[PDB]
């Protein structure tokens, strides 16, 4: 034979899927908003209330 | 400095006043040398009034260090000519002298420059009131339910 055409690469863009993970505890976790002011990063601590006995 | 501690304020203050000093052929008497370290030590701690009054660096001797005199009285560079020279002013009536109008005036030069700093970093202005409401352009707030200033 002997056919010495041109040679290419060729790159196939349907991925190789490979990680798949889980987050159970985080939605169960409740996603709360601290009711804050002002948009500082210093130090920020929101108090809340206990249930009283 | 060269003034570092007690002693040397209660010297400029008595060459200042021209009771002992080498411009005149008079050496410091240790008698009298107590009693201006006593005056320079009300004098101190009657402007710094617990912390209320004037800021200076002042360091107080206890009853366990023995000599009053030798103590690195702390002040900053910026306060010694007023510290000595309303030293020298108190303790002139001691010697039944009267201060004169530089010395005087230097010592009310040198209060003013002392409290200068003091008042300008005492100039602060109050907080919002409590009953002031944050306005509708304070959109982070206004969600946030903070519809007035916490005051206080």
């Amino acid at each position: 034979a002997l056919n010495e055409g041109q040679i290419v690469t060729l790159a196939v863009d349907e991925i190789i899927e490979t990680i798949s993970a889980i987050t159970p505890m985080a939605q169960k976790a409740k996603k709360y908003t601290p009711p804050a002011a002002s948009m500082q990063r210093s130090s920020n601590t929101i108090w809340m209330p206990v249930e009283q006995e | 400095m060269q003034i570092k501690t007690k002693g040397d304020l209660v010297r400029a203050a008595l060459r200042k006043l021209g009771v002992a000093s080498d411009a005149t052929l008079t050496d410091v008497e240790p008698q009298s040398m107590q009693d201006a370290v006593d005056d320079l030590e009300a004098m101190m701690a009657e402007w710094y009034q617990d912390g209320k009054g004037i800021i200076t660096g002042y360091v107080f001797s206890d009853d366990e260090n023995p000599p009053a005199e030798g103590d690195d009285h702390g002040l900053r560079s910026s306060a010694v000519s007023a510290v000595f020279h309303n030293l020298a002013c108190r303790i002139a009536p001691d010697y039944a002298l009267e201060a004169t109008a530089k010395i005087i005036a230097t010592a009310k030069y040198g209060k003013e420059l002392l409290y200068k700093q003091t008042a300008i970093s005492r100039a602060k202005r109050a907080p919002y009131p409590s009953r002031m409401p944050t306005g509708s352009g304070n959109s982070f707030a206004n969600l946030n339910e903070w519809h007035y200033f916490p005051g206080e």
